[PDB]
């Protein structure tokens, strides 16, 4: 599964992974609710924020995400 | 002019199944224009409930009749935002493009939802196609909005199928 930027795409495995396993184990079962992944988010987020600054969408974006669409 | 189209898939899972396999959708066979996805936030809101909001970008080819009008389009960026209540087993699910809006706008409501009585995951869909800029008479529009939400009802449905038998096959 691959990022829309392709230098993310490693980025974006890792954090997925962890992610897969913290909502599976974790989340679902009510045990927790901390980030256990933050450096992964944090290291694939930046890469992409980095990415999408270059992107003529990311206004589009940024106006669609302060939208609640189950308001 | 406004289309509204409604469908209801019973996925004979538990709500965990179901919700992993959303979040794990792509790349499946039955999703084949879909370029990518990407993660643009993640958090737990106050409720307990996790907030995801996801970008993909989808390539697509518009009907040729409609290609002298327009405009060159291949691609188009989708916004997934989603909720997940683990108190309820409940996903609420809602995506739109994000560009080409003037054109055509089309968003999607898909509540996920688990019924212990019948132990299965109830997925109900909503989705609406809205275009002002009428360009050409809405007939084609009306048939080009049937044909689209037909296709991405078996191929959302066969594309989460697939997913929870693999992940689970594991």
């Amino acid at each position: 599964s691959a990022s829309f930027a392709p230098e993310c795409t490693d980025l974006k495995t890792k954090y997925d992974s962890c992610f897969n396993e913290w909502y599976s184990e974790k989340f679902l079962k009510g045990k927790s609710v901390e980030n256990e992944c933050s450096k992964q988010w944090y290291a694939y987020t930046t890469c992409v924020n980095a990415a999408l600054v270059k992107q003529g969408i990311k206004p589009a974006l940024d106006e669609a995400r302060e939208e609640a669409p189950f308001e | 002019m406004v289309l509204l189209h409604k469908s209801t898939h019973i996925f004979p899972t538990d709500f965990a199944s179901v919700s992993r396999a959303f979040f794990n959708r792509y790349p499946n066979p039955y999703s084949p224009h879909v370029l990518s996805i990407d993660t643009i936030s993640r958090n737990v809101d106050q409720e307990g409930n996790l907030r995801t909001t996801r970008l993909l970008k989808k390539s697509g080819k518009l009907p040729t009749w409609v290609k002298p009008f327009l405009r060159g389009i291949t691609e188009t960026w989708i916004i997934e935002v989603s909720v997940v209540n683990p108190a309820n087993s409940t996903m609420k699910t809602y995506t739109r493009n994000l560009d080409h809006t003037g054109i055509m706008k089309v968003e999607e409501y898909t509540t996920y939802q688990f019924d212990s009585a019948t132990s299965s995951t109830i997925a109900d869909s909503r989705v609406k196609f809205s275009s002002g800029f009428n360009m050409g008479i809405k007939s084609k529009v009306e048939d080009w909005s049937r044909t689209k939400f037909d296709e991405n009802v078996k191929k959302s449905r066969m594309g989460m199928a697939f997913v929870i038998q693999k992940l689970e096959e594991a």
